[PDB]
């Protein structure tokens, strides 16, 4: 029930923001997406993801679960091998983690099971992701970077809740589509906020003033800021639960 | 039967072992319970074991390492172990054995540096360990501060949600016993407890239920006036630590600070005149 609420400590500090972009340099460079599989394709990935996503939708779930649920499932998919009739169980058990660890109130196996294979074989499927990643299931999320950006731009702290409300939804959805997943998460977050901020101004100066500073803050080029905004934006277009 | 170290008890559970791997080294086993057809594994485990991993290229001192992770499974269940580095004693026993007049002061500014160390580490990468105590702090033989089991931290986010029971009702904040929003000024409300139960050998708010561990608490940092309340229930903190020198005592109560907002943080502790003369 309790939510969480402005913390000096973990979002206005300066160097948090700092050590978001160092840990953001841990996680592999994708060059090309899923390029280790043999069967599943991308166009694959993105109706599983669209299940994904709308899971964590309707059972209310952190915005954060989404995000790493999907990091999850990449960073796995670049160790192990997944076949078409199996897909579902993966990134069933994806959520399953992700939501044990970002969320108050995980998902359950009784749950995603008979909304979706026994029990025992999401379990094993929990316990086999678990150990081809050797546990390291944390992540930078492009989700993370929201409010320390948010507070860089020095946006006065009474919009936090609806900006952050809207823009992590946009974000949520963009990660559905395929050339999203290669940016960096600081970069897909950038964008996302950009994106909110135009749509729905709403006492909040106009997108191009964030531009030459996320610019400064991030460490891009101009350029690259304004072509995240635009992909972000497309790539929210795309959803479709038709596409399931 | 003992696979790659050598196993009655320490302490799931917790053992002293041997590594055959390196030159006979010492590890810390940690079995752990998952029973049969139920969530998979354990919610506490994966939050431990990714904090730590997540942040193990930065090799920070005052955090314990974790190596490895067992995951060993027909007829038996799962069998978790985790290898650890041994530390060879936490805070509580060492509080217990130190000879008489308790710990040399000394070693409290330290040892108390190096926790809020720690701690101002875990909060700038967004993790809070809402679960010190005494029993969670370890220290090496060369004095060192190790905070240990991250089974209850996690990344905080904006607007998430929170479980209303976090730490021990006994290094508990007033924030949680009240049932409102909680962030890292939880750590070092611990701190605060922690620092006292340190000079005075025994903890300073011990109660048997949650109303009367807020009881306890509000008898000592007092009743603060509505400001600070987010109709119902000070004498100086020197009361219940004496041998505290001026200059901890401001730190001291600075941590103990009711309203969370206006709790000291670990970064400026770290830079608060008590350990200002410090040996570096
Ligand atoms: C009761 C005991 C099991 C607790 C201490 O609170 N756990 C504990 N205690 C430790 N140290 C310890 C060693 C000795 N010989 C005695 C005591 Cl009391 C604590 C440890 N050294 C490494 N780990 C792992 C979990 C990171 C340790 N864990």
């Amino acid at each position: 029930l309790n939510r969480a609420k402005i913390d000096s400590t973990t979002m206005k500090d300066p160097r948090v923001l700092n050590n978001l972009k160092l840990r953001e340099l841990l996680l592999p460079k994708f060059t090309s997406l899923w390029e280790i599989q043999t069967e599943v394709t991308v166009d694959n990935r993105t109706i599983l993801l669209t299940w994904m996503h709308l899971l964590c939708e309707s059972f209310e779930l952190d915005k954060s679960v989404f995000p790493l649920s999907v990091s999850i499932l990449d960073r796995y998919l670049c160790k192990k091998q997944g076949t078409k009739k199996t897909l579902q169980k993966i990134g069933a058990a994806c959520v399953l983690i992700g939501s044990k660890i970002r969320t108050v109130k995980p998902m359950t196996v009784s749950k995603l099971t008979y909304l979706s294979f026994t029990n025992l074989e999401l379990i094993n499927q929990e316990k086999d992701i678990l150990e081809a990643l050797k546990w390291d299931t944390e992540a930078v999320l492009a989700t993370d970077f929201l409010i320390p950006l948010c507070n860089a731009l020095k946006i006065p702290e009474d919009l936090w809740p609806q900006l952050y409300e809207a823009a992590s939804t946009t974000i949520c959805k963009a990660l559905i589509q395929p050339n999203i997943a290669l940016l960096s998460p600081g970069l897909i977050c950038a964008g996302g906020l950009l994106t909110t901020i135009e749509t729905d101004n709403t006492n909040c100066r106009p997108w191009t003033c964030y531009l030459e500073d996320l610019s400064s803050i991030l460490n891009f080029s101009t350029n690259t800021v304004r072509t995240v905004k635009d992909q972000v934006s497309e790539a929210f277009s795309l959803y479709d639960l038709e596409i399931l | 039967a003992d696979q790659q170290y050598e196993c009655a008890e320490i302490g799931g559970k917790v053992f002293k072992a041997r590594d055959l791997k390196n030159g006979g080294r010492f590890v810390a086993l940690k079995r752990v319970r998952v029973q049969t057809g139920e969530e998979g594994m354990p919610l506490s485990t994966i939050r431990e074991v990714a904090v730590l991993r997540h942040l193990e290229t930065f090799e920070h001192p005052n955090v314990v390492r974790l190596f490895d992770v067992c995951t060993v499974s027909t007829d038996r269940e799962t069998k978790l172990t985790l290898v650890f580095e041994h530390v060879d004693q936490d805070l509580t026993t060492y509080l217990d054995k130190v000879p008489e007049p308790g710990v040399p002061t000394e070693t409290i500014k330290d040892m108390m540096f190096q926790l809020l160390r720690g701690l101002d580490f875990l909060h700038s990468h967004r993790v809070v360990h809402r679960d010190l105590k005494p029993q969670n702090i370890l220290v090496t033989s060369s004095g060192q501060i190790k905070l240990a089991d991250f089974g209850l931290a996690r990344i905080y986010s904006f607007q998430m949600a929170l479980t209303s029971v976090v730490v021990t009702l006994w290094y508990r904040a007033p924030e949680v016993l009240l049932q409102s929003s909680y962030a890292t000024p939880v750590d070092l409300w611990s701190v605060g407890c922690i620092f006292a139960e340190m000079f005075r050998r025994k903890p300073l708010f011990r109660g048997s239920s949650d109303v009367d561990q807020l009881g306890k608490i509000l008898d000592v940092i007092g009743l603060p006036g509505e400001e600070d309340w987010p109709q119902a229930f000070a004498q100086p903190i020197e009361k219940f630590v004496t041998d505290i020198d001026e200059l901890g005592k401001d730190l001291l109560l600075k941590c103990l600070t009711f309203n969370p907002a206006k709790r000291i943080s670990a970064y400026s502790a770290l830079s608060h005149p008590y350990f200002q003369d410090l040996e570096r």
